[PDB]
Formats: C-alpha cells, sequence, structure tokens
C-alpha cells in the first residue's frame, strides 16, 4: 500500500472525499533519489477528482486520507504503483515511488 | 597542585567551641602563606585571619570574636579554633594556600595566580 | 541557493585544552517564505567544524551545495531530519514541522563527550550524533535559502535563551575572543567586493588545538657559576631599589608592622634584611635568571672594570620619609644601552616564565575564559604569552628589562642564540579562451594588502599545483621581493607598498613583457626598461594573479578606461590598449580549486607506473603497480591513496541472501577481489579495501585510526535510543597486522577481500587467515575498490579481479546485463586513480 510521513501540520481538516476537486504541488522521486517527476516546475497545481481512478490507487487513498494546507511523503509499493508493466521509458519495472505532495484549493 | 582538604566546625550553639584542621597535601615548596575566606550563604566572602610564614599575623574585619588560627607550613597544618559563636557566622569557610610571601608580591600577578583553593567547610551558628 | 552564516564562536578541546565542554545557544525564526520559487524554502541549523566545512554556491558535492550537514565535518537539523554526511535521516520529535516564522531552536554542544543536542518549539529532538570527531573547533552555523529570517540567541550579551540551558552547559556567547568583535561572517571565501570592485581574496587562516598548549624549557636543575654570591647579590639588591622606589613614587609606606590596607612594608629598613623565606624568594629569582640565560646561549660575565665604582650610586632624591628608603639607582640605562639582541632575549625570558606559568596553571585545572573566574579556575592571563594580548605582555616585562639592564651594567657578556601548502596559495586566471597572440595589451593589479603576490602573465596552460615562475609558462614577477619569476627569482625593481598598483604591459607584437609600479617603470641592474622580452607567442598568455593566505587585491583588466588608472601614465601613448575593452559583459575567469578529488594515473607518471594484464595462467585478469625511480637517484617516496573507477552497488534491500558448486554458484551473492604484495615492499605501509563516494582525505601521515567516524543515535521520548547507525568512507585494512600474523619472503602476500551485496557485510582475509575486521553497511551504496601504500620498493602490489569457489567474481555485481556470467573479466571502463590535491574552478 501507502505509507504517509508528515512534514508539516496542516489544516487538518476538509479531507478529500469522493466527488471532490484537488490541486496539487507534488514533486516525485525514485527509491534511489532519481527524480522524474515535478508539478513546481510546471508551475501549475495538477487538478484531479475521486472515484474515476484516473490517478494510480496508492495516490488516490493518500489525497484522501492527508488534508490540505499539509506536505506528506508518500511512499507506494510497486503493487500499488505501476508494478511489472511500469511507465515505459521513466520507470524501471520494479521501484517504490516516493511523493512529496501538497494539498490545496480541495473543491 | 596542592589539595587542602579541611574539616571541621560541625554545628553547635553560641558560645560552642569549633575547631577546623585543614591539611595541604602537596609539594613543600612555595609553602609560605596560608589564608582563610568565609562565603556567607548568598553574602560577601569576607576573608578571616590569615597567618603568612614566620608566625606573622594578619586581621581583618571578620575576626572579630575569638579566632584562634594555629596554622602551621611545617606540615601544612590548619587548626582555626572558634570559641565564641555568633549568628551572623554562618558561612561557607575555605582553606586557601599559596606561594605568596609576607603578603607582598613583588613579582606581580604570575605569582599571584599560584593559589591552590581548598573544598572548605560549612560552619553553622543557631 | 544555500547560504550559511556562523556565529563566530569556535569552541574546541584537545588534551589539555583550556577551553570548555559544554555550551548552549538558542535560535528564533521570525519570518520565512512557505515556498521559495514554489519550492519549500530550505533552512538548517546545526554545528560545524573549522576543518573539513567548506561550502561552496554551486557545484557542491553531491546534488547541490553542501552547506550544514551535507559532509562528516558538520551536522544539522531541518525540523524533521538530521543532516550529516550528506544523508538525511528522519527523526522523531513531540513537534514534527518544518521550521516556521517565529519558531525557537535550542542547540547544545558539550566538547567533553561526542554529542550534540538540539530542541525544536521546547520539543527535543530525540536523535542525537555520537562518536563523531572532535579536533578542531566547533561553531555554530544556519544555513538558508532566499526569503528568510532568523535571530541569533548565543545568551549573555548577544541574544537570550528562551529556555533554560541544560545543566552544567555555559552560554556560548562566553567564548568570544579579546582580540577580536564578534560578528557573522562567512566560512571561507575566494572573492570579496569593495568600492574599487571585485577584491579577490585568500584563504583564511584559523587556530589550531594543539596551538593553545604551553611547552615550556624547564631550568630548575640548571646549575651555575660562582656568581650566587659574587653578583647575583647585586643583582637582588638593584632589584630591591628599583621595587622600593616604585613603592615610594606609589602610595606604598614603611610601617613597622605589616599590613596591607595601611600600605605597610613588613620589613621597614633600608636595607632589605629580609629574612630566609623573602631573601631565598628574591635570591632564586635572580638565580633563575642567570639559570635561563645558561640555558640559552647567553654566558654571563661578572668582568667590568670596576664598574660598581663608577656607577653614580647616589641617585637619591629624599622624597623616602619612612623607615625603609634611600634606595639609590646606578644610572645603568645610561652607562649602557639595550642592544636589539637583549630586547628580543627579554622578550624570549618573558615568554619562557609566562610559559612555566601558564604550564602551571592548567596543570593546577585552569582553563581560558573570557572572564576571569577565581571559583571556576579560569583566567583570561593563562594562555600562552604569544597568546596574550599586549597588556599582559607589557606588564610583564618591565622588570625583566630592569634586570637586564642590571647585567649591560654589570657586563654580562650574553649574546642571545604539505595539506596546507595548496590551503595557503590561491591562484586566479583568465579563461583560456580570452588568450591572444598579438597586439601590445595592458591590464592592472592594485596590491590591497602588501606580501604573498604574484602578478603577470601566464599561458592557457596552467598547472594548478604548480606555483607561479617555477615553470617557464610565466613570466610572473613577485613584487612583494621585487623578483620576476620564470623558471627562478630574479630581482628586478623595488617592492611594493600598501594600496600600490601595478602595471602589466605585454607586447606580443615586440615580444616584450613590463611591469610598472604606481606608473614608474620598474628598473634593472643594468637598467633594461621592459621587464621581460624577446617571448615566443606560441599559445600566449593570460592576466595571472597568485594570491597567498588571506591577501586581497584587486584585478583591474580594463573594461573601462575611465575607470583603469595610470593607462594614460603609461600604456596610452606607448601603443597598449587595455584587456578586454570591447566586451559589453564581464571576463569569466577560473580559480584554484583546493577540493580533493581522485584522477586516474598519468602514464607517464614519474615515479607510479601501471601495468595491467589479464587471462594469465591460473590467474584472472589483473592490473599490476610498481614503482619506476627505485633504486636509483632522483627518487622520492610518498604517500599514495588510490581507487578505481567503477563502484559495486548493494540492493535496495537487505533481505539477507577445486571444483565449485553449481547451485551456490547460481544462489551465491559474494564476489571476491585479491591484491598481491611483492616482495621487497614493507607490508606496515599497505592498505586494501574499499571507499565511500565521499571521501577526500590527502593525509601524508594517514593512519588507520585516522578514519572518519560518526555515529546517528536516535531515540524515543524518554530517551532510549534505538538507533546506532554507525558511518565511515573508508573501509580498508592494514597489512602489518597480516605480516605480524605470518624479512623479505620470496612468496608475495595475498590479501582476498569478500562482499556480500545482500546481507550488508564486507570481510578480509589474509594469506588464507582470516581477518577478525569486518564491515556492516546501508542498502544503495556504492563502494570502490581502493588501495593505500606508501611505496617502498620497485614493484608493490598487483590488483587481480577474479572468483573462489561458490564465489563469483565482481564483474557480476559490476554489470547488470553480466550478472549472471561467471567469467571474471576487468571492464574495459575500469581504471586505477589516484587523489590531487587541487582542481580548477
Amino acid at each position: 500500500g501507502v505509507e504517509i510521513e508528515t512534514i508539516s501540520p496542516g489544516d487538518g481538516r476538509t479531507f478529500p472525499k469522493k466527488g471532490q476537486t484537488c490541486v496539487v504541488h507534488y514533486t516525485g522521486m525514485l527509491q534511489n533519489g532519481k527524480k522524474f517527476d515535478s508539478s513546481r516546475d510546471r508551475n501549475k497545481p495538477f487538478k484531479f477528482r475521486i472515484g474515476k481512478q484516473e490517478v494510480i490507487k496508492g495516490f488516490e487513498e493518500g489525497a484522501a486520507q492527508m488534508s490540505l494546507g499539509q506536505r506528506a511523503k508518500l511512499t507506494c509499493t510497486p503493487d500499488v504503483a505501476y508494478g511489472a508493466t511500469g511507465h515505459p521509458g521513466v520507470i524501471p519495472p520494479n521501484a517504490t515511488l516516493i511523493f512529496d505532495v501538497e494539498l490545496l484549493n480541495l473543491e | 597542585q596542592v589539595q587542602l582538604q579541611e574539616s571541621g566546625g560541625g554545628l553547635m550553639q553560641a558560645g560552642g567551641s569549633l575547631r577546623l584542621s585543614c591539611t595541604a597535601s602537596g609539594s613543600i615548596f612555595s609553602i609560605n602563606s596560608m589564608g582563610w575566606y568565609r562565603q556567607a550563604p548568598g553574602k560577601q566572602r569576607e576573608l578571616v585571619a590569615t597567618i603568612t610564614s614566620g608566625n606573622s599575623i594578619n586581621y581583618a574585619d571578620s575576626v572579630k570574636g575569638r579566632f584562634t588560627i594555629s596554622r602551621d607550613n611545617a606540615k601544612n597544618t590548619v587548626y582555626l579554633q572558634m570559641n565564641s559563636l555568633k549568628p551572623e557566622d554562618t558561612a561557607v569557610y575555605y582553606c586557601n594556600a599559596d606561594r605568596v610571601p609576607n603578603g607582598y608580591n613583588p613579582w606581580g600577578t604570575p605569582n599571584d595566580e599560584y593559589d591552590y583553593w581548598g573544598q572548605g567547610t560549612q560552619v553553622t551558628v543557631s | 541557493y544555500v547560504t550559511s552564516i556562523r556565529p563566530n564562536i569556535f569552541v574546541g578541546r584537545a588534551e589539555g585544552s583550556t577551553q570548555y565542554g559544554k555550551w548552549y545557544f538558542e535560535v528564533m525564526v521570525d519570518e520565512v517564505v512557505p515556498f521559495l520559487t514554489a519550492q519549500a524554502t530550505h533552512l538548517r541549523v546545526g554545528w560545524a567544524l573549522t576543518e573539513g566545512y567548506s561550502p561552496y554556491p554551486g557545484g557542491g558535492e553531491g546534488w547541490g551545495g553542501n552547506g550544514v550537514g551535507d559532509d562528516l565535518y558538520s551536522y544539522g537539523f531541518d525540523g524533521l531530519h538530521l543532516w550529516t554526511g550528506h544523508v538525511a535521516r528522519p527523526v522523531t520529535s513531540p513537534g514534527q514541522h518544518l521550521l516556521a516564522p517565529e519558531d525557537v531552536v535550542s542547540c547544545c554542544l558539550d566538547l567533553s563527550v561526542p554529542s550534540i543536542s538540539f530542541r525544536i518549539n521546547g520539543c527535543p529532538v530525540q536523535g542525537v550524533f555520537e562518536a563523531f570527531n572532535l579536533d578542531g573547533l566547533f561553531f555554530p552555523v544556519v544555513s538558508f535559502s532566499a526569503g528568510v529570517k532568523v535571530r541569533f540567541l548565543l545568551g549573555g550579551r548577544h541574544g537570550e535563551f528562551k529556555f533554560l540551558p541544560p545543566p552544567g552547559y555555559a552560554p556560548c556567547h562566553e567564548a568570544v575572543l579579546p582580540r577580536e568583535r564578534l560578528r557573522l561572517e562567512p566560512i571561507k571565501e575566494y572573492r570579496r567586493e569593495g568600492p574599487r570592485g571585485p577584491h579577490l581574496v585568500g584563504p583564511s587562516r584559523c587556530l589550531s588545538h594543539t596551538d593553545f598548549v604551553p611547552c615550556p624549557v624547564d631550568t630548575v636543575q640548571i646549575v651555575l657559576p660562582p656568581h650566587l654570591e659574587r653578583i647575583r647579590e647585586k643583582l637582588a639588591e638593584n632589584i630591591h631599589e628599583l621595587w622600593a622606589l616604585t613603592r615610594i613614587e606609589q602610595g606604598w609606606t614603611y610601617g613597622p608592622v605589616r599590613d596591607d590596607n595601611k600600605r605597610l612594608h613588613p620589613c621597614l629598613v633600608n636595607f632589605h634584611s629580609l629574612p630566609e623565606p623573602e631573601r631565598n624568594y628574591n635570591l632564586q629569582m635572580s638565580g633563575e635568571t642567570l639559570k635561563t640565560l645558561l640555558a640559552l646561549g647567553c654566558h654571563v660575565g661578572m668582568a667590568d672594570e670596576k664598574a660598581e665604582d663608577n656607577l653614580k650610586k647616589t641617585k637619591l632624591p629624599k622624597t623616602y620619609m619612612m623607615s625603609n628608603g634611600y634606595k639609590p639607582a646606578p644610572l645603568d640605562l645610561s652607562h649602557v644601552r639595550l642592544t636589539p639582541a637583549q630586547t628580543t632575549l627579554v622578550d624570549r625570558l618573558a615568554e619562557n616564565g609566562h610559559n612555566v606559568w601558564a604550564r602551571d596553571r592548567v596543570a593546577q585545572g585552569w582553563s581560558y575564559s573570557a572572564v576571569q573566574d577565581i571559583p571556576a579556575r579560569r583566567n583570561p592571563r593563562l594562555v600562552p604569552y604569544r597568546l596574550l594580548d599586549e597588556a599582559t605582555k607589557r606588564s610583564n616585562r618591565d622588570s625583566l628589562c630592569q634586570a637586564v639592564r642590571t647585567l649591560l651594567g654589570y657586563g654580562y657578556n650574553i649574546e642571545p642564540p604539505n595539506q596546507s601548502r595548496w590551503d595557503r596559495v590561491r591562484i586566479f586566471r583568465a579563461e583560456k579562451s580570452y588568450t591572444v597572440q598579438s597586439g601590445r595589451w595592458y591590464f592592472e593589479f592594485e596590491a590591497v594588502t602588501t606580501g604573498e603576490m604574484r602578478v603577470g602573465w601566464a599561458r592557457p596552460e596552467l598547472r594548478p599545483d604548480v606555483e607561479l615562475g617555477a615553470d617557464e609558462l610565466a613570466y610572473v614577477f613577485n613584487g612583494h621581493r621585487g623578483q620576476r619569476w620564470h623558471l627562478g627569482s630574479e630581482p628586478f625593481g623595488r617592492p611594493w607598498q600598501s594600496g600600490d598598483v601595478v602595471g602589466c604591459m605585454i607586447d606580443l607584437t615586440e615580444n616584450t613583457i613590463i611591469f610598472t609600479l604606481n606608473g614608474e617603470v620598474l628598473m634593472s641592474d643594468s637598467g633594461s626598461e621592459t621587464a621581460f622580452r624577446e617571448i615566443e607567442i606560441g599559445d600566449g598568455f593570460l592576466p595571472v594573479c597568485s594570491l597567498g593566505p588571506g591577501q586581497v587585491g584587486h584585478l583591474n583588466l580594463g573594461q573601462d578606461v575611465s575607470s583603469l588608472r595610470f593607462f594614460a601614465i603609461c600604456g596610452l601613448q606607448e601603443g597598449f590598449e587595455p584587456f578586454a575593452i570591447n566586451m559589453q559583459r564581464p571576463v569569466t575567469t577560473w580559480f584554484s580549486k583546493s577540493l580533493p578529488q581522485f584522477e586516474p594515473v598519468p602514464p607517464e607518471h614519474p615515479h607510479y607506473e601501471v601495468a595491467r594484464m589479464d587471462g594469465t595462467v591460473d590467474t584472472p585478469p589483473c592490473l599490476r603497480l610498481a614503482h619506476r625511480t627505485w633504486g636509483s637517484q632522483n627518487s622520492l617516496v610518498e604517500m599514495l591513496f588510490l581507487r578505481l573507477s567503477l563502484p559495486v552497488q548493494f540492493h535496495q534491500h537487505f533481505r539477507c541472501t577445486n571444483r565449485d558448486d553449481p547451485e551456490i554458484i547460481l544462489n551465491t551473492t559474494t564476489y571476491y577481489y585479491s591484491v598481491r604484495v611483492f616482495a621487497g615492499q614493507e607490508p606496515s605501509c599497505v592498505w586494501v579495501g574499499w571507499v565511500t563516494p565521499d571521501y577526500h582525505q590527502h593525509d601524508m601521515n594517514f593512519d588507520l585510526s585516522k578514519v572518519r567516524a560518526v555515529t546517528v543515535t536516535m531515540g524515543d521520548e524518554q530517551g532510549n535510543v534505538h538507533s546506532s547507525l554507525k558511518c565511515s568512507n573508508c573501509y580498508m585494512v592494514w597489512g602489518g597486522d597480516f605480516v605480524s600474523p605470518g624479512r623479505i619472503s620470496h612468496t608475495d602476500l595475498v590479501i582476498g577481500c569478500l562482499v556480500d551485496l545482500a546481507t550488508g557485510l564486507m570481510t578480509f582475509t589474509a594469506n588464507g587467515k582470516e581477518s577478525n575486521t569486518f564491515f556492516q553497511v546501508e542498502p544503495n551504496t556504492k563502494l570502490f575498490p581502493a588501495v593505500f601504500v606508501l611505496p617502498t620498493h620497485q614493484n608493490v602490489i598487483q590488483f587481480e579481479l577474479g572468483k573462489q569457489k561458490n564465489i563469483m567474481p565482481l564483474s557480476a555485481a559490476m554489470f547488470l546485463s553480466e550478472r549472471k556470467n561467471p567469467a571474471p573479466q576487468c571492464p574495459p571502463r575500469l581504471e586505477v586513480q589516484m587523489l590531487m590535491p587541487v582542481s580548477w574552478s
């Protein structure tokens, strides 16, 4: 599954349930400290919703369990990650994914 | 390096004799001066009567009462006896040995810094 | 970016050191931007070491500038993690958050024990650093990004702690030096800005832990000639006369009974008549003075042609009006004047006396403090004489001056008797692209500080290790001594003063170089004007400069002639154009960076030859190393730090894991490699093992006990530490142990190293004998096979890369695609590198 680690105490409220939209500024990483993703570079929060499984299950569970104003660290096993059929050109077919997420502007 | 083990001055009432035997174990060199200082709890530390080499005695304001110091540099043994007592005498006495000659140092602060402190002894008066 | 600021408070302990151990300071964060440029603003707080902590803006170790806690010399905390060795390790605290505005951090370092503690917003940091190197001095340091505001709370005068210091911990503000004032300064720097412009600066200077110790010469056992009664008595009497004169000039008097408040001299007699103790003291003082004179190269002489008579002893002004007085003076100063040799002898004798006094102090138990704390045995003056301020120096000199005057009057014919090398030289040159090969050009350099400055022209190829003027690649001029340097030194002109500008005029067209000072041409012995001439142009030359330690100077290439000084004085009418006149942007230069890094062995190395033979009989592919000039003229010996160009990487998870057995061959995860040490090479100077990527030790006195080590000990709320992670940067065993385990033996020394990438242990064997030395590492770590050796024979070592029974060769660990190949095969990329001290930046 996904394991969370708090960085800063957030609002501790407005939990993301199903049917709501969340914008986030994260910074993706590999297990060996090799960066592959960062929304801070594009300077545009990624916007997604819960219930249409557009995002991976570990990311969606972590987003639904963490709150806004908070910065968390999400470690996802390959079973909730892309797995053996990983991401061509980016992700090796066996890796654990570390994300530095931050929730804000939940609608 | 001189270790001045001082023992004496057990609790007693006014008019009770209190003896204080101090031993300045160390090198027998530079044994010419011997001073005494009482740090009253949370109060100024006043100089008790000091005796320099040659049976020479120097007194101060804190010698009031019956101070009979019998210290000798021969064996580095202090024998401060205090028959009388006053309620203001409750102080941590101290046994400082130094190389200063006759209470005067023509050389200056170097030799002056040459002091060897001692544990001392709480003297309490009821 | 990251900026590190220190609180200019350096505390370190040593054997006999005078500095107290426990120290506690505070820091309060007032304002911070949450996400600088959308990225969480960096801000770390911690301690750093003097030697080994040199952060640089851009292009640091790892992925970015090291700052605080990215090396084995600095230790930091960022509110959630402890930073050390470029490794962040999360630590638990009652308050787990990044440092926000209005947040108070407590930091305490006890020098006595290798422990560092932190406490965020009153919530103590459960984890602590332990068993680190306490050598050198430690100082508080805070690193940060743009958009922050923090304030120090060193305590006392500077800042105030928001929480009581832990028991025994003194405020950090008490360690401020008396000669300097407290300030905020960078750690190390190579440049500076000023009114004239960019002033290059050399390496900063610091003290050492062994500098503060007193090391005097004992003179009590010295025997003296029969002067003790003959003339030492005279010396004593004259000293008594001067002392009595000073006390009469002061308020001291001579009463029959000794009293300190009444200012009464105990003797109260014109003649001292002092009893045995006093007399012996005042005699033995001059006796020890004569003992020091005879212990040095000075020889006393009592013959003075009956000068005691000629000495006017009628120097009495009647001012004395007590029992003790009539202290005459001999007019000794007038009779004989102190020579400079005598004055330096006075200085040396005062230094020796204060040195013995300081040693006695520290032996008794005294420890230096900003102020004098008699009960706590602390004295600002207990430092060595050389380390004293001028006030105590002048206080402890007058009496010895008077004594030496007496000596002159009495006619005693006494007569008085590597790693830092590049860390004390900073070189700056222009970029090779700017090299020109035609036309007369000009530049200027202002010597803000006179000394250790060499300015001139150098070809684009500049060896960063060699100084300027040693190799023929530079017509530099060391004006500090007034000598031009091309292959050696050659006197030319005069030295400059402070604030003097040197104009360097190159003549590519005329192949000549002119060095001028403040617009005035420098002249030769024969009268040759140009400093240099008949210069083959070749690749060209550049405005090169070399500054010593901390030396400051302004290099003006001449982008603007209005700011260019003395160009109209010299160069304008001589047909010289300023360097880089038409360029819109400033010229980019290259300085000498002093970061040690491993570089491949040059095939033309003067003393180290590297062979490589593979597929040999009963021996796997091996690379050999042998000295070249051994047993011959022009031979030298020096420490050699070697490494391999490719590492072996451990797995991500440590989940355990004759004719060779196939299933163990296919299921093993351990690898082997051997070192053959040749006969004639002393085994006590060889080392075999591994080094981590972050290894920057170029110690010419390398020892196995000189290795870095630090333990990360993470605890719980109650203080029951649950972690003991030991971190180091080298894992090489010493050969002396194996040679003691067992003259020159014809059998070579075979040391086989075994490494388990899945369990995480590294083991050593030698000559078939197991080695009690073992190591345990962390996952996702890469280790380079390294060897440390002092060459002492023509052929030193041979690095074989093979396999054993049921053990694969290192090539399967080396290559992902060749993980299942049991045949040993040294990779073509693989090569042996040796450590170099200086690079270009």
